[PDB]
This record gives structure tokens, sequence and C-alpha cells, in this order.
């Protein structure tokens, strides 16, 4: 619903894949465990925690799914590749 | 009392052999000379010479 | 100590006809580096100071003296402004560090020319203009001798009793304890001493830009470098203490850090992990004597450093220090001098036994311990630790807190 | 057991001038560090117990007992507060823990001069200035044998 | 207490709560989670008899 | 110029920047990241000199104790305490040979 | 029984449930998982029948 409001400059780079109107950008694990932590308390990962330690990953991805309909974005702990859509939730594999 | 007493943990008064007692030191014993260590070089096998 | 009140000289060349004035540069240093220019043209002209807010000029070289890395020459590459806004020392060092990496200074050094040279000290009629002699300055430490002691102050009642029902003598046991506990008493004050003196590990030079200036956590990703599963993470431990044995052979320019001082929790997670360099590993702790019962000191960590376990760590760390072969290369001298005299008596009064001890050691701290001071003051100075001169000071040991195992 | 209902004797060693007293600390005691300035600087003066709403200062020494590691002299290095708002034991430690690891509070442990040792405990005409001492307590523990039986 | 990672259960070991197992994955790493736990026991052991 | 890889920083290799280390994960890949960057300005040297590729490397502390740390050879992932190389500059300045070229 | 892991489908044995296979990747370490359930019977085996 909301903006999630600009954290200056220095964004991470999204690599463009008009392959398949794809991108790509490594994430890491603490990102993905974050997110995975962000959402467990009915809380919001797109746009919520403005002030986080790891926020700037979080924007990114939030703009980078709009700009592309199915981002590829790869984790540490396995690597894998979820999609857009697959990145939607925030549960990735397993756990609480 | 011979109370040889002590120094006043003083630097000068540690060196000078003053002590608060009876008996006055020789002097601070001695324990060596620590020198700066000599920095080594990088020689020229990273540059020409052409003397 | 064959007698107390030892001493020590330490001899430092510096630069400038005059041995001892005030801000006299050292010559050798292990962390400045020489004034390259001072016996080349520096001996012909001299160069403007870099200032906060220095306007720049395209082509002039001006000196600086970073609070490490010692003298440096800079010319300009582009006209700048220094940013005044970094007014203070560190902030100004900052400003001319990013200035450097930006490319609009870079150091330079350079010789002077011949018409200059063979004129030098008024040859030919001139003047004004000596060579750049230098000298040395030789000044001492001094290292007093305190003491220490405990009494026992048992009776006779006592002793009846425990040689009877227990046959224990009551009065050597009451001897051993005292020794016992002084003699421990002395070795926690040495330990502490080590972790008093040591410098802040992690922070500086060996501070990774994403950490907590200080403390290496397992739970940050920055520290741990990404590692996932304990087979990698234990390893980026591994690196920290790397860097800080290294940066200890930078800043004490004798040797790298050799041994280690660490509490059970990171001692066993260094004996759980394969040391040397392989692909990851992890499970029990083999290498290593962990408990602090065999022994304090648990072994070798790969060769190069000794392990020793602080068995009554509050609450979590290591501490890389540096003690060379030699006994004065040491940056912190237990130097005894009457070892654990024994003494018994009675009170006359009653004729109960007392059973005392008594010993002097004294302790001092290496000259040169500061590493970040070209000539010391008054050329006579205390040996023996303190606040003005050891906390937080002495380069030969670095202390990091672990968090997260 | 040759007899019933035996007992065991437990040694421990401790200082204080009354091996029998209440806060008495047992001086080997694994858990706990020695009292590293009670035969040093300890028994040439007494350091301030560090409680709830000192105001330190700088150079000062202060003494302290963890629940948990034991004693620890504290040396200042920045005048700091300590959050009086640390009533109970637990809080306080961790509240001397986080100024431990601030850097404003280190731990320290001297030895004593010999200028005074020298005259300890009323030598030359001196006063009031005793030994620090240590004994051991020796308590006692005692279990019985109680029986188990079956019959075919 | 000591035996602690700061963010586990205090006396169960979870083999699905990753500070439990350092992060590890699969059964090849968490296994050996679980014996670095036993040592970190074992080692506290040492630490309350002497 | 050519060395540059599209989305690195530019005259600066960072570690923490995933482009530049390759998409390596934990610390034994991404120092091998910094082999390969150390390869590539060799061979950048070798084209601009036309004389060879670069054959000394002169690095700070830090840079020379993450080369002794890791299996210098093309060999998995491997890290490790540092022993390949002498990083006291106390002893020597002569840090080493980096894989024997 | 003593052979589920609590969060296990209760006597059948799945390679597609994370619970069983204990977070294994690709096939290396997903039938590793059949192992060691393979020694958790025999354990139980021995168990019952003594």
């Amino acid at each position: 619903a909301k903006v999630a409001p600009e954290p200056e400059g220095e964004l991470p780079y999204v690599h463009p894949l008009p392959h398949r109107s794809s991108a790509y950008i490594w994430c890491g694990w603490w990102v993905m465990d974050e997110i995975q932590k962000m959402t467990e308390e009915g809380k919001d990962w797109k746009t919520d925690d403005p002030d986080s330690k790891y926020y700037l990953h979080r924007y990114t991805l939030q703009k980078m799914m709009k700009d592309y309909p199915e981002v590829d974005v790869q984790e540490s702990r396995n690597g894998y590749i979820i999609h857009k859509t697959a990145l939607e939730t925030g549960i990735i594999y397993t756990y609480p | 009392a011979e109370i040889g007493g002590d120094h006043g943990y003083n630097a000068t008064n540690i060196a000078a052999g003053q002590t608060s007692g009876a008996v006055t030191q020789i002097g601070p014993a001695v324990m060596g000379m620590v020198r700066r260590a000599i920095p080594n070089l990088i020689a020229f096998d990273i540059c020409g010479v052409q003397p | 100590m064959n007698s107390p009140t030892g001493q020590v000289f330490a001899l430092r060349a510096v630069y400038g006809k005059d041995p001892v004035a005030a801000g006299a540069k050292e010559a050798f240093h292990p962390m400045y580096g020489p004034d390259a220019m001072f016996s080349g043209q520096g001996a012909a002209k001299k160069f403007p100071a870099l200032a906060a807010s220095t306007q720049t000029t395209v082509g002039d070289i001006y000196t600086h003296f970073f609070q490490e890395t010692g003298t440096v020459y800079l010319q300009a590459s582009v006209q700048v402004t220094i940013d005044a806004g970094a007014t203070d020392a560190a902030k100004l060092d900052a400003e001319i560090k990013k200035q450097m990496e930006a490319g609009a200074l870079v150091e330079i050094a350079e010789g002077m020319a011949t018409s200059i040279a063979e004129l030098q000290e008024g040859f030919n009629g001139s003047t004004d203009n000596p060579w750049n002699e230098m000298g040395f300055r030789i000044d001492k430490q001094v290292i007093e001798a305190k003491s220490r002691q405990l009494k026992a102050a048992y009776s006779i009642e006592l002793a009846q009793d425990l040689r009877a029902v227990h046959g224990m003598d009551a009065d050597a046991e009451l001897s051993g304890i005292l020794a016992t506990e002084i003699m421990l008493e002395i070795n926690r004050e040495v330990v502490d001493w080590i972790n008093y003196s040591a410098q802040v590990g992690k922070s500086g030079m060996t501070l990774t830009p994403g950490s907590k200036a200080g403390v290496f956590d397992f739970q940050d990703p920055i520290d741990i470098r990404g590692a996932r599963w304990a087979g990698e993470s234990f390893k980026a431990l591994l690196f920290q203490i790397d860097k800080e044995a290294v940066e200890i052979a930078r800043q004490t320019g004798r040797g790298e850090g050799n041994f280690i001082i660490a509490s059970r929790n990171v001692v066993n997670v260094l004996a759980s992990v394969d040391t040397g360099i392989s692909y990851a590993a992890q499970g029990l702790a083999t290498g290593f004597s962990t408990d602090t019962t065999k022994s304090v000191f648990a072994g070798v960590l790969g060769g190069k450093y000794r392990v020793y376990i602080d068995q009554y760590a509050k609450q979590d760390y290591f501490t890389v220090g540096y003690k060379g072969p030699n006994e004065m290369d040491a940056g912190i001298y237990y130097a005894p001098y009457v070892a654990l005299t024994p003494l018994r008596g009675s009170d006359p009064k009653n004729f109960q036994p007392v059973m005392g001890f008594k010993t002097r050691y004294g302790i001092g701290i290496n000259p040169f311990a500061e590493s970040a001071a070209q000539a010391p003051a008054s050329r006579i100075q205390s040996g023996m630790p303190s606040i003005l001169n050891s906390l937080g000071k002495n380069a030969y040991f670095r202390r990091v807190y672990v968090k997260g195992i």
C-alpha cells in the first residue's frame, strides 16, 4: 500500500535480464533469514522497519520486483534462485 | 629500627638509590639496552638499476 | 632480579642535530616511515604543511603526519580544499586519506640538485644551507619491586585435633595454602596486566569496516565473512587472530604475535576447527588441552602461537601478544627478587602459633611499549605499569571480545 | 563401607580471619577468581565496593564480586555512573560487565609497597595495618544405608 | 548460563533451530553441531568442579 | 578499463560486493576471487606494456595476510592460519612467491 | 513411536518432506537420510525384541 522511504543511494546492483523479463542479484543468507524473520509476527518486508540494520538489500528487492515480473534472487545457505512470486511470501524453504 | 625503608617509587629516587630507610642503595642494577630495530628494505628487484 | 630496582636503557635515533628537543622525530620506527625527503630536497626547501581548509595549488608538495604510518609528502594532482569540518586531527587524517585515495594528493620523495648539494654550509660563499644531520638519544626506564604477604594464625588445639582425627599436619597445609594463594595471586596480577595494558583489538587497521569496533561476533555475517555452518565460521576467527598478530608485528616492530590468552569458550572453538589451511571442518576437541585442570597451557595453534586458558575470564576474549626469544624483547617483565620467604612465630600471651609468608617481586613494562611516541619524557621514566603509560597503550598485546559462541 | 551410615569431610580454604563466618569466601574456588589484591594492595587499603549509583573516578579502584567468575578489582579510566536502577545482584553484575567491556572500567591487580609491607601489623610503632589472613573450615556430610529385599 | 548460545532454548537441543546447530545444513553438519555442543558441556563441567 | 567487471566499483576491489567476488559464499572462496583479480590485472599489464605479464606485487600487510590464508593453487575452497608467506615486516619485507609466478 | 521425528508422516519416509531428509540437498545427501532412518529402525528392533 505504502512506499518504502528512500534510503539515500548506493543501491546494490541488480542485473537486468530482458531474456525473460527477469533480474539477478546476490542477497545472502542474512537477508533471506532476516526477511524470514520479518514475515513471522504479521510484519512486512517490502516497506516496514526503515531503520533496519539490513534495510538496503530489502528496499532494492522491493523495487526490483516492480521493475521485473520474475526476479531471480539467490541466497547463500543453498544458493537457490527464488522467483518473484516465490519471493512474495518470504518463507523460502523450511523453518520457523 | 633499621626499617631499611624503600624508595618512593619515584623514577629519580629509584635511580638515585634514595630510600626512606637507613641504608642508601648503590644503583638500580642493569638489565641491558633496548635499541630500535632497523627496518628491512625492499631492494630493487622491482625496478631497474642501470648504474 | 639480583637486587631490587632494576633498570633498562633505550637508544633512539632522531634527526635534526638535536637528539633531545621538543618534537624531534625518531628515525627508525616500526610504524612511522622515514622522512624520505629529509636528506633529499627537504635539506633544500621547507614544504608547507597540510592543514584543514588548505586550498591546494597544482604541483606543490605538502608534508603531512598521520597518527599512524608516519611522515608523508603529497603532491597535488587537482586543486581541492581540505574541508575544515575535519578540524580534529583524526578527522584530518580521514580527510587526507580520502583525498589520497581519490588521487588528489599522491606521495613523493626526491633528492636535491647538484648545484644546491655541492654548496652545503657556505662553500663558495653561500649561506643558510646546513646539512640535515642526525643523532641518538639514549634514555632509561627503571623498575622497582613491590611486596606481597599473608598470615595464617591457627591454634595448637586445632593442630592436635586435626592430626588426631584426619592426620593432616595442620601447619604445613596452612603454609601450603598460604604459599599457594600468594603464588596464585601473583600469577593473576601478571595476567591482568596483560589484559589491562592490552590495546583494543579489532580496531583501526584490524577493523573490518562493517564490524562493531573491538568485538568479534559469530552472528554478524560481516565478521564471519558470510560463512554458514560451524565448519566455516570458525576459520573466520582464525583469520581474525591472524589480523591481530600481524598488526602486532606492525606496531611492535619486533615480530608477529606469538602467544594467545583466551577463555575456555574461544580455546574450545579453536580446538574444534581444522586450524591449518583446509576446506571446512568441525568436531571434537583433539588438538588442545581444553580443560583447565591438567594444565592451563592448552597447546600450540598451528605452530605459531602458544595458547593459554584464562580459567577466570570474566566474559569472553582472546588476547594476542608477542614474546621474543630474548628476555628483554618481552613487553612485560615479571622480575622476581625474593621468592616466598616463610616465617613462623607464636603469640606470647597465649602460645598459639602464627604462620606467614612474604615475597618481593615487582613488575615493569618494556620501553617502546607505546610504539607511537618518538621520544619519552624526562629521560628517566617509571618502568612500572600505570594508567598514564600502559592502559590501552602497550602495543605488544591486543584484546578482542568474542560473542555468540 | 564396613559400617552403616558413613560420613565425609569437606575442607574449604577460606580467607578472612574467621573460617566460620557469614560472607566468607573460599580461596581456591573453581568458579571464583582469586582475590588478586588480597595479599597485595588490599592489605594496605580497602577498595570501595562498586554498587549502584556510584560515581566512578578516573584512576581510582573499586571492588566487586560477580555471582559467577568471582571477585574482581576495577580501575576506572572514565568518570561514569553505574546506572543506579540496578537493584538485584544479577542486574548489577550485568551492568558492571557492560562497563568493563566499554573500557571505562578495567580489571587490575597490584603489589604492595615495601615501605608499607615492612611495617605490617604494628612494626616500628605503627598501627592499624593488620595482615590479611586465611584458614580452613572443614564441614561434615553424612548418609545412611537404605535397604532392599525380595522373596521367592 | 555459559553453555547457552544467546538465542537458544536453555536446556533443550533442537535440531530444527539454526542457532543450536550454528546454521548447519543437511545431516552431515548438524550432527557435528551436536558434537560441538557436547564439547561445550564438558568444558563447563571442567569449569564448575575444578 | 578492460579489467573492470561491468558491475564493479571501478578502481577498488570490494570483498563485500558480490559482483567483484563472483558470487562467492563464505571466506574460502571470496578470497579466491581476489587471486582472480590479481591475474586479470597482470594480464592487462601484459597487454599495455607489450613486454609480458606483471610478476611482482607490492602489497600492504592485510593483502599479503589474506593471500597467505588460502590455497593459492586451483584447489577447491580452503582457508586457515596464514602459513605460506612471511607477513612480518620485522623479518623481511619480501613476503614470498605467490603461486610460483 | 520411538522412530518418529515429531514432524514426519508416521510410517512413511518421504523424500519430499524436509523433516524426513534432514534438510538435505541433491541426491548425494538426501539418500543418507534413508540410511539414518534404517539405522533407527534397526535400533528399535533391538529395543523391542531384546
